[PDB]
RNA sequence: GGUGAAAUUCUUGGAUUUAUUGAAGACUAACAACUGCGAAAGCAUUCGCCAAGGAUGUUUUCAUUAAUCAGGAACGAAAGUUAGGGGAUCGAAGACGAUCAGAUACCGUCGUAGUCUUAACCAUAAACUAUGCCGAUUAGGGAUCGGACGGCGUUUAUUUUUGA
């Protein structure tokens, strides 16, 4: 509402005179890594590089929400977006490395029903790159086709059981790995096949899945990594 | 004035509107929250309190942020949509759906819709007392 | 029902009934002879037997412990004596 | 005198349960004694789906749902028109109603 | 043959200072006198000498405490926690 | 390591064992001792002197993981005690392990 | 910001909002039910250690060892008290903004004790199933949690027996 304000500028201002702040903005490309299919994501705004603020210092710590079914140029994986953090910008190229991931939040509200049991666990692991990051999983009860019984409830023994057994399995998959191995493992979600291949005789458990995936600490920069991964 | 791209292709953003039962808020960034493209609200357009947060504000509003993205050569949009979160409704203000739908009619691309309303695992003691609103 | 011999119930409902609420108490429990493999001996083992039975030659496990009777080896044949 | 065999709590078998937070005055009550209302609904109302499919860049889309729970207080229950006084021998009948299936 | 109602050893002080803080000093006089086990013989024989000092009469062994105590929860916590913390860590 | 308390106490009823320090190595000096028991908060130097005395005389050595007290009360004594032989088994079995 | 509607309050000394990072305390949504455990009060994030308990199975063991209890004793929500630590969020007392003829209230922004924990007191609640404890008999039905027993099949694995 225009006749609310009484301080306006507070107490004592005045006008300003120079507008329109778009006109030193620039436009960059945003590429993705080696394993994805297609590189080119989108666009990306910042400040010309001037004196005493260089250009490149303010895009080497920006992170982006990308769903992975562009990524992939697939629409089954159209409930994953991962996050990718930019670390090196070149001459009108911007070069990006792995984030992290996370299911959309309404495929899991879908997935929760009631009367059935969910199981969750979640573990540290660090790879032979010194990386520390944590899994999260999911998973739940299956019906059967010839059951009258209204409910399907596991016992908590089998419940910790599952548990132990989702935890030494994930530790062993992911203990000697590397990001394009386990990236290579994630996108065809093949952990979950050896969940329910090992777990189908305590109980079915349906639904196996990774809910997410986030890093906590990280080595030297290593560019030497970084421009291996990119430019393929 | 725009990025150099071949007619065929199409650039994208993203818009997060926050959309309460007080008010309704219409940002637009670039795909990361480090820039934004424009900002406006219902309280300037409108004229009264209380219509701040009504859906004919809401879609008065889309309008003009249609208008002022267009010439910097943005061409699709992705929502966010977010509710009050916390400790809150939950639910969506009256002024969500209006501006969506005149942000669609504009001419505006909209693709990857989604809900961004914050859940907590575990919340503290809600605001009202032991015997709520008595009105 | 309205008229029933209760001195003479039916064998069925006698044998179907829980062991202590028949006219007269009753075990339902056995012994038996197991066939060794192995050696040629013979063991008597209870059919709800709580411990580990060991068989004099050879030291071979003959059954292991549960709720309620006794679970034998797979590589095993018995009769109820 | 008993208006409800149940006390209209529900609760028999235990000594305590944890309150919950109504959804409309904030009011602390047992979880097994507020009304629970479990709705799925669209993202966009029905008039505005042709507009989402022919302003979207997917061609065909599928617009996603949305999942609540609330629940209420009894106090809350009645005046939003949830649920209704009933007759003193239709109180003791909890098989839900059933929804129209032709609408006319 | 009991000689207190509820004073107990803090009845040297007559009828001075107050209830509470009679009170206050009874209750921490009261572990401050009494006889506690050694850690190394075993034998029932060790005294307070200074502020944190306690003695055991029998194998001559002499260990710094607490003020009026042997050990403080405090300080049992912080021992027993970076053991535990050190055995993960290093094994 | 619970049942080496049981174990013990038929040691106790049937056969015949010295307690003590002085008689013990006696015992140990005779050599016809078949196993030591040592407890946890005897003195290391008293530890190292009776190992070497055992491993001269070819002869098994247990720590105990309590205390003297409790090693004391758990052969039905009334006092504390920090090492003890046995000079024979009984009806036991504790020379198997 | 918040309301049937306003104002108190914060704002180009950049409010509100957007993205990234860090710190602090409290709490464990959805799953969660005419479902479980405990003498009751009460008990819901993972895992490790310690002792305890009910039910089932049993051709193990003792042999009346038992039922209720005046006085007596242990436990006993919330609030409250005495000494330390901690103090995010709400919020008794209190200070403002509105409504009203008045409003020391219901509505809105702040806010002390308290809300958490350690060592000790207090012993009262619509502490309700408004229904004392032990023992025997009395009508039909279908659900459901734990243990044991019988059976036709399906599923599945270094696969049989087990598990569903
Ligand atoms: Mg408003
Ligand atoms: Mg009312
Ligand atoms: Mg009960
Ligand atoms: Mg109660
Ligand atoms: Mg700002
Ligand atoms: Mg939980
Ligand atoms: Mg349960
Ligand atoms: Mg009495
Ligand atoms: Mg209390
Ligand atoms: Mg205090
Ligand atoms: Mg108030
Ligand atoms: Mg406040
Ligand atoms: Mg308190
Ligand atoms: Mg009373
Ligand atoms: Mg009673
Ligand atoms: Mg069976
Ligand atoms: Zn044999
Ligand atoms: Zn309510
Ligand atoms: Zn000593």
């Amino acid at each position: 509402v225009g006749k609310n304000k009484r301080l306006s500028k507070g107490k004592k201002g005045l006008k300003k005179k120079v507008q329109d702040p778009f006109t030193r903005k620039d436009w960059y490309n945003i590429k993705a890594p080696a394993p994805f299919a297609v590189r080119d994501v989108g666009k990306t705004l910042v400040n010309r590089t001037t004196g005493l603020k260089n250009a490149n210092d303010a895009l080497k710590g920006r992170i982006f929400e990308v769903c992975l079914a562009d990524l992939q140029k697939d629409e089954d994986h159209a409930f994953r977006k991962i996050k990718l953090r930019v670390d090196e910008v070149q001459g009108k190229n911007c070069l990006t490395n792995f984030h992290g991931l996370d299911f959309t939040t309404d495929k899991l509200r879908s997935l929760v029903r009631k009367w059935q049991t969910l199981i969750e666990a979640n573990v540290t692991v660090t790879t032979t790159d010194h990386y520390l990051l944590r899994l999260f999983a999911i998973a739940f009860t299956k019906r059967r086709p010839n059951q009258i019984k209204k409910t399907t409830y596991a016992q908590s023994s089998q419940i910790r059981a599952i548990r132990r057994k989702m935890v030494e399995i994930i530790q062993r998959e992911a203990a000697s790995c590397t990001l394009h191995q386990l990236v290579s493992k994630l996108i065809p979600e093949v952990i979950g096949r050896e969940i329910e291949k090992a777990t189908q005789g305590i109980y079915p458990l349906q639904n196996v899945h990774i809910r997410k995936v986030k890093l906590l600490k990280q080595p030297k920069f290593d560019l030497g990594a970084l421009m291996a991964l990119h430019g393929e | 004035l725009g990025p150099q791209v071949r007619e065929g292709e199409l650039v994208f953003g993203v818009a997060r509107i926050f959309a309460s039962f007080n008010d309704t808020f219409v940002h637009v960034t670039d795909l990361s929250g480090r820039e934004t493209i424009c900002r406006v609200t219902g309280g300037m357009k409108v004229k009264a309190d209380r219509d701040e947060s009504s859906p004919y504000a809401a879609m008065l509003a889309a309008q003009d942020v249609a208008a002022r993205c267009k010439e910097l050569g943005i061409t699709a949009l992705h929502i966010k949509i977010r509710a009050t979160g916390g400790n809150g409704t939950k639910t969506p203000g009256p002024g969500a759906q209006s501006a969506l739908r005149a942000l669609a009619r504009s001419g505006m691309k909209i693709g990857r819709i989604e809900d961004v309303t914050p859940t907590p695992s575990d919340s503290t003691r809600r605001k009202g007392g032991r015997r709520g609103r008595r009105l | 029902v309205l008229a029933v011999d209760l001195l003479n119930p039916s064998p069925a409902s006698e044998a179907r009934k829980h062991k202590l609420k028949t006219l007269v108490p009753a075990p339902r429990s056995f012994f038996m002879d197991v066939k060794c493999p192995g050696c040629f001996t013979i063991t008597t083992v209870f059919s709800h037997a709580q411990t580990v039975v060991i068989c004099q030659g050879c030291t071979n496990v003959l059954c292991q412990p549960t709720g309620g009777k006794a679970r034998l080896t797979e590589g095993c044949s018995f009769r109820r004596k | 005198v008993k208006k409800r065999k149940n006390n209209g709590r529900n609760k028999k078998g235990r000594g305590h349960v944890k309150p919950i937070r109504c959804s409309n005055c904030a009011r602390c009550t047992p979880k097994d004694k507020a009304i629970k209302r479990f709705t799925i609904r669209n993202m966009v109302e029905s008039a505005a789906i042709r507009d989402i499919s022919d302003a979207s860049v997917f061609a065909e889309y599928t617009v996603p749902k949305m999942y609540l729970k609330l629940q209420y207080c009894v106090s809350c229950a009645i005046h939003g028109k949830i649920v209704r006084v009933r007759s003193r021998e239709g109180r003791r009948n909890r098989a839900p109603p059933p929804r129209v299936r032709y609408n006319k | 043959s009991k000689r207190t109602k509820k004073v107990g050893i803090s009845g040297k002080y007559g009828t001075r200072y107050g209830a509470s803080l009679r009170k206050l000093v009874k209750k921490q006089e009261v572990t401050q006198h009494a006889r506690y086990t050694c850690t190394f013989c075993g034998k029932n024989s060790v005294r307070r000498t200074a502020v944190g000092i306690w003695s055991c009469k029998s194998c001559k062994k002499t260990m710094a405490g607490g003020a009026y105590t042997v050990s403080t929860p405090a300080a049992a916590a912080m021992r027993s926690t970076l053991r535990r913390l050190r055995e993960i860590t290093e094994a | 390591a619970q049942s080496i308390g049981a174990k013990l106490a038929l040691v106790i009823k049937s056969g015949k064992v010295v307690l003590g320090y002085r008689s013990t190595l006696k015992a140990l000096r005779s050599g016809k001792a078949k196993l030591i028991l040592i407890a946890a908060n005897t003195p290391p130097l008293r530890k190292s002197e009776l190992e070497y005395y055992s491993m001269m005389s070819k002869t098994p050595v247990h720590h105990y993981s309590g205390t003297n007290i409790e090693l004391g009360t758990a052969c039905g004594k009334l006092f504390r005690c920090s090492t003890m032989a046995i000079l024979d088994a009984g009806d036991s079995d504790i020379l198997a392990d």
